[PDB]
């Protein structure tokens, strides 16, 4: 899951005018998040905080 | 700063499309074809410039969470900078639902129209687009409309930011590999 | 977003601008209440038709654009790019430095924005304003802002938002509010002093 990131179809959005990113930032723009709602959706997690808490 | 674009136009039959897509898929990634359709509406602005400010502006019908796109281009551009593709003064700006009745007020009016219909693939900073054109009688509905054309028009946009030159090469030599089949071209918006 | 209260209140009879506001702020340490941090909003007009496009600390993306009564645009970044090439349709009018200054905090979920008012380097008033965050829906939890009011305020408690007659069932919005900064601009702007 860690390759689908630099796999998948996320990154290419449908509208010309939106070439890459993702629908929550998108939205951000117009209809602007909440502080909780804008640092919720980012998430930059080592692999081994997440199996030491596994 | 303000961005710019580079655009190479041409028209391919769609009896011969079916090996170029086969290219598509076997150089690019693994992305899937997508058949977007697009609503396409041209206004304009008649204030005291010479140029009167025209526009076209975009909303995916298909698509939910896509708002109105309007997008406003620049006059063709002569430059030694950029020989072989389209060098344009752009602004692209998403707003929602309010921009038609918005619109209204300055006096942007019915020019004309054209519906995209079609597929889309990337490969880094080039995008390059194979969509039928659809033409409206009576325009005041959506629904009786016929092919434009014909021949696919295809397109080639890649957008850089203000500056960012030395980049015909890098088109041109990933052109190289489908010249055979494509014959990419720099054509003036008139005539 | 949550239903939100703005007023003013003055000196008051008692030092300057700021002891009021240091009152108000050991009244809430007495009540306990923690900080969130600063906010500050700024306001800046514009005309050929009264274009409101102004700012709020809150929230630095959302760039507001208002008329004089008409609709407003919280737009993004890309249209205060556009916004700089008209310059002959809408001019600067420039010095319209109205600010209101200040700290938030918070108790239980309950925020504050309290601080004082500018223009620009000059401090003439002091902003109260009070909120909650999961007031979703509007005109429907104003006993409990009321509450709050009097609860240490004292004097010069508000009451009746110029919003709330604004009467709709749908989510509160953040224009709602950022519509009350703009009648405490106004209520700030007649007086000068």
């Amino acid at each position: 899951e860690f390759h689908k990131q630099t796999l998948s179809s996320i990154m290419m959005p449908h509208p010309a005018s939106a070439p890459f990113g993702h629908k929550r930032m998108r939205l951000s723009g117009p209809q602007a998040f909440d502080k909780n709602e804008i640092n919720s959706l980012q998430s930059s997690e080592g692999l081994l905080e997440k199996i030491i808490k596994q | 700063i303000n961005m710019m674009e580079y655009l190479l136009q041409g028209s391919v039959l769609d009896h011969s499309l079916e090996s170029l897509i086969h290219r598509l898929r076997g150089l690019c990634d693994n992305m899937e074809p997508e058949t977007f359709l697009d609503h396409e509406m041209v206004f304009l602005l008649k204030g005291q410039q010479a140029s009167p400010f025209v526009l076209r502006a975009r909303r995916s019908m298909d698509r939910a969470g896509a708002p109105w796109h309007l997008r406003y281009l620049g006059q063709p551009e002569m430059g030694d900078k950029n020989r072989h593709a389209l060098v344009r003064n752009c602004v692209d700006i998403a707003t929602s639902e309010n921009l038609t009745d918005f619109l209204m007020e300055m006096g942007f009016r019915m020019d004309h129209e054209f519906v995209a219909k079609g597929h889309l693939f990337r490969k880094g900073i080039m995008k390059i687009m194979v969509y039928k054109i659809f033409r409206i009688l009576v325009p005041g509905n959506t629904d009786s409309t016929e092919a434009l054309s014909l021949s696919y028009l295809v397109e080639l946009s890649v957008v850089a930011p203000a500056g960012q030159d030395m980049v015909s090469d890098d088109m041109k030599n990933f052109a190289e590999q489908l010249k055979p089949l494509v014959h990419l071209e720099k054509i003036d918006p008139k005539r | 977003m949550g239903v939100t209260c703005v007023s003013q209140m003055p000196v008051a009879e008692g030092k300057s601008v700021q002891q009021t506001v240091e009152l108000l702020t050991r009244k809430l340490e007495m009540l306990g209440a923690e900080k969130q941090g600063t906010f500050c909003v700024d306001c800046e007009t514009y005309h050929t038709k009264l274009m409101y496009v102004m700012h709020n600390s809150e929230y630095p993306l959302s760039c507001f654009a208002l008329f004089e009564n008409g609709p407003c645009l919280i737009a993004d970044t890309n249209f205060d790019v556009l916004m700089v090439k008209l310059k002959g349709f809408f001019q600067s009018a420039k010095a319209s430095k109205i600010e209101t200054r200040g700290t938030r905090y918070q108790y239980c979920d309950f925020l504050v924005k309290v601080g004082t008012v500018t223009m620009g380097p000059s401090a003439r008033g002091i902003s109260v304003e009070v909120e909650y965050g999961p007031c979703v829906v509007a005109s429907d939890c104003w006993s409990l802002l009321l509450e709050f009011l009097q609860s240490f305020l004292g004097s010069h408690t508000p009451g009746a938002p110029a919003v709330f007659g604004n009467r709709h069932d749908a989510v509160y919005g953040p224009a709602d509010t950022m519509v009350q900064y703009m009648e405490l601009f106004n209520k700030i702007r007649k007086q000068q002093q």
